[PDB]
RNA sequence: GAACGGACAACGGCCGCGGGAUCCGGGGGCGAGAGGUGAAAAUCGGGGACCCCGCGGGGACGGGCGGAAGCGAAGGCGGCGGCCGGGGACGUGUCCGUUGAUCAAGGACGAAGGCCGGAGGAUCAAAGAUGAUUAGAUACCGUCGUAGUUCCGGCAGUAAACGAUGCCGACGGGGCGAGGCCAGGGGGCUGUGUCCGGGAGAAAUUGGAGUGUUUGGGCUCUGGGGAUAGUACGGUCGCAAGACAGAAACUUAAAGAAAUUGACGGAAGGACACCACAAGGAGUGGAGUGUGCGGCUUAAUUUGACUCAACGCGGGGCAGCUUACCAGGGCCGGAUGCGCAGGGAGUGGUGCAUGGCCGUUUGCAACACGUGGGGUGACCUGUCUGGUUGAUUCCGACAACGCGUGAGGCCUGGGGUGCAGCAGGCUGUGCGACGGGCGGCGGCAAGCUGCAGGAGGGCAGGCGAAAACAGGUCAGUGAUGCCCUCAGAUGCUCUGGGCUGCACGCGCACUACAAUGGCGCGGCGAGCGGGAGUGCCGGGAGGCGCGGGCGAGGCCGUGGCGCAGCAGGGAUGGGGGCCUGGAAGGGUGCCCUGAACGAGGAAUUCCUAGUAGCCGCGGGUC
């Protein structure tokens, strides 16, 4: 059946809130849930921890562009610095087209066709 | 109200259109308000066409095409649905598919 | 619903006729009884802070 | 305005050439149909149709190209060539020099249909005729067919002759186009559409419908609420049809415009459901009976309800009571304030005066606020393109963002077992399933679907939003306004009768029509509900006396009957025995009689798994 937003925006919270402690296995996932917060009724218990479980194998790939998790950024980051190949000392006596060239003639340099 | 700003048709810097015969009411539509779908297909089917590759006199025989422009009156396009209901917005689209 | 809202009938004789009045009013949820209901609707969660 | 230049042109008039198609004639082939339709008929067909091939005749018509492309003042103009004529744009140190703009009057042109005279007549086709359709059908559909459609000379002078937008002129944003001429420097003129803005506008919209209360460019025409009515009279025109022009009397508080929200649609597209359908099962309607409703009858056969949402419903199984009805008789709860006042009572009336409750929309998925945005506004967005879900459930894109009801969560029962307690075993406490896992679709996905695991993968109920409805209930009420009645009472009570009458119509059920059955013995036998058995008498029903205390149809085995209105069926009726009650039309038991009914017309209900159906049992009523 389809969770609705007093299950999915509990879900997200629990994953966004408290996502090193989850795993993938539903049952520890529960165990996890009536030791961190306060869920009454035992069925809608396992509607959250059944949703933490399907919303914690999307962003062990993470797939979701919503949540944001402090181990994911600093792990973002070493990706982000990449050895550059920028194409500034790549380039070498830049070919610029016949007409690009003529807009530069004041002060110009690196010149080829 | 006015519907459409072509009031229908595409008639803009005449004053008369010959009129054609609708191909499936013969109503009689002027050329530039009637729709139009020119139909260019095979003249066997594509489910016939292995079986008149086994009965081909020739090596290499191309099937001909059929040629023929329907030419649809407002009230039978609608309902031969040549034309597709659209919105209000949607009734300013122009292009074909 | 049997916890959280308590409602209420009255009806009145007028020179006109009869007019009933329902009165339905939500309770707030304390802990303590004395305002509302002890246990919180089951939709209701509570979660923890993490630091 | 005139000239000129190279271009451009479905501009016109005429002449000539040509194109294929429809129809007809004729020849040859073929051999039974063809035609036409939603379906057919009319019609033509061995006297050879249709179809195929050739020839011939004739009129009409230019397909494809053919377009938001050209031209013309509009109507209009589309094969080709030629002649005569016209046209605008462009280009120019050509000419003239204000010759202009707009118009009463007047004149010319003017689609279609129509008219006159002449020619012609293929198709189509008013009228007319038929064949159908239909309740009817003078129509829509089929066939035929005259005027007409065609040409020439004229009349006529009308169109939704529309851009529903007069002509001339000045000014005014970008973008894209497929015109023509010029220039060669994403160029200029001039047409032409389009898109987005500005401004305008009641809005739809709109490059004019802009530059308008900051109101003045010129000129012409028209409108002054609707209807009467584009009618009458007079006039002019016309062969006529009619045209032009054009009122009033009487009458009327609206008619109208554009847009919004609903509702509806024999509109298109979705989605969904056993008050749907398919695939099915059992039926109902037929029969008899039980019961309810109508009608009729009657002293009365009280009454509410009449589409789902009236009709085994009012927990409505009525002998009295119930009980509202009828025939009678009693009785006065006619208090209280000095015969009257007024209270009180009424199953009297009004559920179209009401409360409450309940039904139905719902077996639904809808409803709303805060703030912001769009619009002058009602309103819209939020509340959605799409995907998804039983769900406006969610994913997602998003002028919306956040919330709230409903949905879900929830509560109860059901299955599995952990512990605990105690004794057809009982009841506490938990666990257990979330769609989790896996595979494939979809991927910010929501989710869908198959399998494994598992006791269990949409279990059955419960509560159940906002809005409604003139839904039902005044006959549940010490819930009630108002109206009527109150002593010969519409009060209460008693007795009897009725609510159970019966030519008839209808709803829902029951038992059947039998052999997959029925009857007779033996054997084995449930759950809800847990109070009841016992001994004796009796053939049964039943009775009596003690008294902590229950179990079904059926199924299995077997005997008879053996396709029969038969041991199917058990209706109706007769005689007897009992029970309850004050009182039998009630119930039960025994014997006998032994009806229709041999599978039920048009129609029509319910239902997806421990379900339908079959089969009993218990409880409410009592
Ligand atoms: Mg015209
Ligand atoms: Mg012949
Ligand atoms: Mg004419
Ligand atoms: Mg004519
Ligand atoms: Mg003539
Ligand atoms: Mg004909
Ligand atoms: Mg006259
Ligand atoms: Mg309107
Ligand atoms: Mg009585
Ligand atoms: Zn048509």
């Amino acid at each position: 059946r389809v969770r609705n937003s007093n299950v999915k925006r509990a879900a997200k919270n629990i994953v966004e809130k408290y996502f090193p402690k989850l795993d993938c296995d539903f049952h520890h996932n529960k165990r996890v849930l009536e030791s961190v917060t306060e869920i009454q009724t035992k069925r809608f218990k396992n509607q959250i921890a059944g949703y933490v479980t399907h919303l914690y194998t999307r962003v062990e790939k993470g797939k979701v562009k919503k949540i944001f998790i402090k181990k994911h950024e600093e792990e973002r980051e070493r990706r982000e610095n990449m050895i550059p190949s920028s194409s500034i000392m790549d380039t070498e006596k830049i070919e610029v087209d016949d007409i690009t060239m003529q807009m530069i003639k004041d002060y110009c340099y690196r010149g080829n066709y | 109200p006015v519907k459409r700003k072509n009031h229908g048709r595409a008639k803009k810097n005449r004053g008369h259109v010959k009129l054609i015969r609708c191909d499936n009411c013969a109503s009689a539509v002027p050329k530039d308000k009637a729709i139009k779908r020119f139909q260019i297909k095979s003249l066997i089917e594509a489910a016939a066409h292995d079986d008149v590759r086994t009965a081909t006199i020739y090596e290499e025989y191309e099937v001909p095409k059929f040629f023929h422009k329907n030419q649809y009156c407002v009230s039978c396009a609608v309902h031969l649905k040549a034309v597709r209901c659209r919105s209000a917005e949607g009734r300013k689209d122009r292009s074909n598919p | 619903k049997e916890d959280y809202v308590k409602e209420a009938l009255s009806v009145v004789h007028l020179k006109q006729g009869v007019i009933g009045i329902k009165v339905r009013i939500m309770l707030p949820y304390d802990p303590e009884n004395v305002n509302g209901p002890s246990k919180v609707i089951s939709d209701k969660i509570k979660i923890f802070e993490p630091k």
